[PDB]
Formats: C-alpha cells, structure tokens, sequence
C-alpha cells in the first residue's frame, strides 16, 4: 500500500518529482510544508493558505496539548475540523525540562506538581485524536558519548512501540525517524534497522542541531542512501531557499520549517537573490512589488513602499502581507524544482539557481559546491 | 457632490449622494458609515480579506495622523494615497485626526495643527497641510480645523468663540490654496463646525461655514463619554438646522449603534466606523440584534470567557461572514489565549460584516418608517 508515486527522477542526481496519496488529497513532491500552528498566529485565515497552493502543512502536538488539549480537539471532529482545514495536516510525535526513560518523555509541572508521563503509546493516542494524516514516531532526542548510541536503540524500540499501538494504517500515515546524529556508524545502524519496520514513510532526524554544513549534507546523503526509494523522505527542520534546493538533489521529498513565517516578522521578505529586509530606509521609495513574478496577492496588489509604510506603524497587517508572501515563496521554489525534474533540466535549475542567489560560482557556499558536486551537478 | 434625498421621516434623511470619484461614477447610500482605515490599510484586514467582507462601504475614511508623517514618499508617488495603498476602486475622505487613537491636546493655535502618527509628532500649517493633501489626492478631506475648544475639562466662551474665528481663517486659507492648484481642484473640501458648548457659537460656526462653497460639513466635537450627551445632543440638532440640506453631514467620534441612530434623528448622514475595531481590540464580537420582522457593552459577547471554551456554535448564527460560516467560538476562544493574530482578523471580519448590516437595517427602515421599532430593540440591548 504505498503512499508515493514517483513521476520523474533527475538522470544525473537523485532529485525526484512524485505525488503522495493522503486521505485529505494528493501533495506533489518535493514539498515544503508550512507550520500552520505558526501561520494562524500570523494571521493567515484557510482560504489564504488554500489559495497559495498548500495542500499540507504541519500542526505541533505538543502546543495542541498545552492548548485546547487532545480532548477538546476530538470534540471538535479532529484538527482538521478545529481549524477548518480542508488538506493534509502532518503532526509530531510531541517530545520536543524533560527527562527520558524506556517507559516515555517525562515532562515536569511548573513550580512542583504531579509529572506528565508521554510515552510511544500515549503519543500515538494524541496523535489520532489530532486526525493528521501523517504522524510522527516517538523517537529519544539527545542533544555527545554513549547517550547518542543509546537514544538511537531507544528510539528503535519506541518505533516498535508506535507501530504496534497505531491500530488504524488506513486513516494515518506513521513516519519514523532516522536517529544516529552526525555518528555515520550509528546513523548507518538505524537505517538498517528501522528500515526493515513496515512503516509508509521515512524522516530524517538530528539535522538541525547548530552542526557544520559537511557533516550535514554529507548524513543526509548517507540517509537518502539506505532509505527505500519507493517511499517519501522527510527531512525535518530544513527551509532556507539554497539547503532545499540541495536536499531535493541529494534524494529529499519532504521539509518543514518555520523559517518562512519567522522572518516574515522580522520584515524580511523571500526573494531569488535571498531576501529584502523591507524595513529598511531603502525601500521608503521603492514603488515595485517585492517580486513582479510572484503570484501570491501580496506582489499582484502592493510595493515594497506601501509594506515598508506598514512596518513603520502598528498595524498588524505588515506582518500577514510578509506571512503570505514567504509562504508563496517556498511553495514558488519547490514547484519549480518539481518542474525541472519534469522536463529533465535540474541541473540547468540549479545552476541558475545559484547564479542568480550569489553571482559568481566561486561566492557559492563551499558545502554546496560539495554536495551538489557528489550528485554530478557542477557550477 | 449631487445629494439626493429620498425623504426624511421624523428627521432622518434617508438618500444617495451620487456621481463621486474621479470617474464620477460612484454613489454613497446616506444614512451610512464609512470603512475604518490605519495607515491607509483596514485594520487586521488585507485587501484579500476585505473583499470576505459583504456591504463593504464604497467610501474609506483616512486619517491624517497616520498618513502625514508618509508625505515625502507619497509626494514622490505622485499617483495618489489610493493607489499608493492599493485600493485604486475605493473612495476615500481624510479626515484630521484618528478617532481611537488621536494624541494630545493643546498643540493648535492660528498657524499650525499637530496631529500624532507613529513615527512622532507633525505640525502642519496651512501651506503644510494643502501640500500633504496633494499628495494624498484624496476624493474629500477634513479642512484642518480647530476642535480643542470641545473637551472634557471647564471650557471657556472666548475659547469656544476662538475655535469658530480659526477655523473660518483656516477654511478661507485652504480655499485659497485649492484654487492655485490643478490636483488639489479635484479634491473637495469639508467645512468643520465648531464652537464648543456655546449655543451662539455652534450657530455662528454653521451660518458661515454654509456661506463658503464646500461639499460637505464635518460635525466636529460631539464626542461622548459613554456616549453623546443630551446636551451635545440639542446642540447637534440647532447647528443641523442651519446647514443646506443638499451637503452631506459628517460626524467624527460617534460610532455606538445607539448614538449613531441619536444622530441621524439629528440629520447626519456619515459615521465613522471604529466601533467595531474597539469590539475587536478588546476580543469581542458583536451579537446585538437588528432584525425588525419576526469597557465592554451589552451588543457584545467576550470570548475570552470560559464558557465558550466548548461553545462550537459560531460568534452569530445566521450571520454570512467568513468568521461565522467557517469557525466557531470555540476556535475564536483558543486564538485568544494563544495570542495568535488570527483572532484579530477573524472577529474584524464579523464585527465590520454585522456592523455594516446594521447600517442595511437603519437604511431599510427608514424606507419601511419603522425606525422607532429599530431604536427601541437596539436600546433594550443597551
Ligand atoms: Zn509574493
Ligand atoms: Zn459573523
């Protein structure tokens, strides 16, 4: 019963153009999946988010429990009915003080109190209260010795755990979670083992840890490496425009980050030569759209004047102009490499794709050029 | 401004003040209000998620304590405040001062009026004041005037005789600067009555701001605290009756649905909108009724309040808004202790669509004659 189709494969590296089945529609692949716990909070109704193209975005468990809680969410028909979100929704499996045994995540009550113990089984039990389509393992998180080995079997026995307390595979997609750290041996260790658990889909975890960009890339190839090609790759904690783009080349289907959403705050605003920080004197007089070739309402209908006129005031609209837009940049950006990979130019893309966000080859980042280059695509 | 009425039943004119804007081919229905702006942007609402909203006015209203300090680079834009904020359909009348947020007092004499944005402070002179407009290229605007002689502290005549006297010598000077002007000829001046509490002066304020050619007249300093007062009320009715009846009549700083309808038994035509924007700031959805065929006030509910934590209905039922036919209480209660902005927008929307369907009711039934069946259901809800 797989959930992916591939479509198209790049003949050169291994970046792939697919489509996933899920209960509340298809998502096309690559994907970048906004969180849309974070993009209510910036003000962004459904119809917004729908009307940009996002057919799946991510909902924090842990968040849902402190608040309204899993019970209040079951009354209200699931997630999907709680916000009223017609697509896909993905959920984590909610463990990130909190110390870790075999029995769970143990999470302490502010200024004493009675613990809260979550472990693999109760997680999935939120987590079909929630209704998401794709839900994510427990896995043991560490932070460098025998904890990083340790925590790796741990979450092997805890996948185990969820596989066997996840009673619906029909309604819910559940996803495990590579461990090992930067460790090529243990990385190479969870592979082989929790490869081999009939689950319909693969993340790759502890690659957003403040590691050098060497051994970043270089775990994530060993992954997409050992991991089944006729299943997704998810690599979680991952939206910057040039590591995207990268990942998709180096065999990655799936990413979330809240990066888009947080610097819509900042003023920040996406673009194909990095950013344009709209708060800035510079664009007091600046009567063009942040891109004339975005097609998010922000760039059809205001200039970067009129948002650097919001950003100098209290309204909170500045803030869901910039939201909107940097959400449509990431869904702008992963369509595109989808279509290169269609019409088999990837690696043209990706060659005008650096050329256009640093200039000349040699301003490139030294780790891109590497990885990239391991794929067969040279600048 | 060709004003037309269609009657006034028990003092209420009931109308339409056709062939506005550059095309001249927009009309504004009288009784009506006007859509509340911050910088030119309704608040908590992008141009997406206005178009959600149904009964939108034609006509916005702009502030200039919001837009003054942005006069270089509207000037440099050169194509007007309407295009500028991406709202080139709209019709738009600046006004002097925000309602909600409008400063301090004591910062006007006969040569300048300051007006508070969020960069700081701006004083405008007359020749200030007729250059930020051109920029602005509003539809109508405020003439600046003097409204400080209206407060709440022990005012005097000599100052209530001083706000008529400076206002007249501003008017007079915006007169002529229009004149000297092609862009600014295109705008249309609002005169603003004045004169404080002082009877006399509130008469001499009409009489001769009526003499100058203006399309309209503001109604300025009938603000109230809790709502307009009774004495302000007569006050509001002597100065109505010495103005044409074919010039719309403005009022800032009146918004609550009982005093609006106060209001238009007086003959004013136009309200500001920022009622339901203070329904909003403070997590509130307004749920009076207003159907006649069948800091927190009573036409409201709090949904910060426990008991919708579980309330799945929507804020109003039978409402057609994207808030109500979409969400519920509940999720509107959990966005309020999260703190996400998406609150914000979703009470905006239902608070501007239930308010602007106030205003459908007040035009029906001044078409129907039931505008005592109307005011007595508005007042039993307080
Ligand atoms: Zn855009
Ligand atoms: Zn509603």
């Amino acid at each position: 019963p797989r959930i992916m189709r591939l479509v198209a494969e790049c003949s050169r590296s291994g970046a792939r153009a697919g489509e996933l089945r899920l209960p509340h529609g298809t998502v096309a692949t690559p994907v970048f999946m906004p969180v849309g716990t974070q993009a209510t909070m910036k003000g962004i109704t459904t119809e917004q988010l729908d009307s940009l193209g996002c057919r799946i975005c991510l909902g924090n468990t842990y968040h849902l429990g402190l608040r309204p809680g899993p019970e209040l969410i079951r009354k209200a028909q699931g997630l999907h009915g709680f916000m009223n979100w017609p697509h896909n929704l993905l959920t984590d499996s909610g463990g990130f003080l909190s110390e870790v045994t075999e029995e769970g995540v143990h999470f302490r009550s502010p200024y004493d109190g009675e613990e809260t113990l979550l472990s693999p089984e109760r997680s999935v039990e939120i987590q079909n209260a929630l209704g998401s389509d794709i839900i994510m393992q427990l896995d043991h998180v560490v932070s460098t010795g025998p904890l990083v080995e340790e925590a790796m079997h741990r979450s092997v026995r805890w996948l185990d755990r969820c596989i066997a307390a996840h009673k619906h595979p029909d309604k819910q997609n559940l996803f495990a979670i590579i461990q090992g750290g930067l460790n090529a041996d243990l990385r190479t260790t969870c592979l082989k083992e929790m490869t081999k658990r009939d689950v319909p889909g693969f993340a790759i975890g502890g690659l957003s840890g403040g590691e050098s960009k060497a051994q970043f890339w270089k775990m994530v190839a060993l992954s997409t490496s050992m991991l089944p090609k006729d299943k997704p790759r998810y690599l979680m904690g991952v939206g910057y425009a040039t590591d995207l783009v990268v990942c998709v080349a180096l065999g990655c289907d799936m990413f979330d980050c809240v990066y888009p959403t947080r610097t819509a705050r900042f003023g920040s605003a996406l673009v194909p030569t990095g950013n344009l920080q709209l708060k800035k004197k510079q664009y007091a007089k600046d009567f063009s759209p942040i891109n004339p070739e975005c097609p998010c309402p922000t760039c059809q209908t205001h200039s970067r004047a009129f948002l650097h006129a919001l950003l100098h005031s209290d309204n909170t609209t500045a803030l869901h102009h910039l939201t909107v837009h940097n959400i449509a940049y990431q869904l702008q950006l992963l369509s595109a490499v989808r279509s290169s990979i269609l019409e088999q130019r990837f690696p043209d893309f990706v060659r005008n794709f650096m050329r256009t966000m640093y200039g000349d080859h040699s301003l490139c980042p030294a780790w891109a050029v590497e990885a990239l280059a391991s794929v067969g695509i040279m600048l | 401004p060709k004003l037309s009425l269609i009657k006034v039943v028990n003092g209420c004119r009931l109308g339409k003040i056709q062939n506005l804007g550059k095309a001249g081919d927009c009309t504004v229905d009288i009784p009506g209000c006007l859509l509340y702006t911050r910088t030119g942007s309704a608040p908590h609402l992008t141009h997406q998620t206005l178009r959600n909203i149904h009964g939108v006015p034609g006509i916005a209203q702009l502030t200039l304590s919001s837009l003054a300090e942005h006069h270089e680079v509207l000037a440099e834009y050169k194509k007007g405040v309407g295009s500028f904020i991406g709202m080139p359909e709209s019709l738009f009348y600046c006004s002097l001062h925000d309602p909600v947020t409008p400063g301090p007092a004591g910062y006007v004499t006969s040569k300048s009026v300051s007006v508070w944005g969020f960069g700081g402070r701006v004083e405008m002179t007359v020749s200030k004041f007729m250059a930020i407009q051109e920029a602005l290229q509003p539809d109508w605007f405020q003439c600046l005037s003097d409204g400080e002689a209206s407060c709440a502290e022990t005012t005097s005549i000599k100052r209530a005789r001083k706000s008529v006297d400076r206002s007249l010598l501003f008017l007079d000077s915006c007169l002529r600067l229009q004149e000297e002007s092609e862009v600014l000829q295109k705008s249309v001046i609002i005169g603003v009555i004045e004169g404080g509490d002082v009877m006399e002066e509130r008469l001499r304020s009409a009489r001769e701001t009526a003499k100058r050619p203006v399309g309209g007249f503001l109604l300025d300093g009938f603000q109230g605290d809790p709502a307009v007062t009774e004495t302000r009320l007569h006050l509001l009715s002597s100065v109505t009756a010495e103005l044409p009846e074919d010039k719309p009549r403005l009022i800032c700083g009146v918004s609550r649905p009982d005093e609006v309808l106060e209001c238009i038994e007086r003959g004013v035509d136009l309200f500001e909108s920022f009622f339901p924007y203070q329904v909003t700031e403070r997590g509130c959805a307004l749920t009076f009724t207003f159907d006649c065929q069948l800091e927190m006030t009573s036409f409201e509910i709090n949904l910060k309040e426990k008991k919708y934590q579980e309330d799945f209905d929507p804020l109003v039922r039978g409402c057609s808004c994207y808030c109500c036919k979409n969400h519920t209480r509940a999720y509107i209660h959990h966005l309020l202790m999260t703190n996400e902005l998406l609150a914000g927008v979703l009470l905006m929307m239902h608070n501007f669509e239930h308010y602007f369907g106030f205003f459908c009711s007040i035009r029906e039934a001044l078409k129907n004659d039931t505008l005592a069946q109307l005011k007595e259901l508005i007042c039993r809800q307080m």
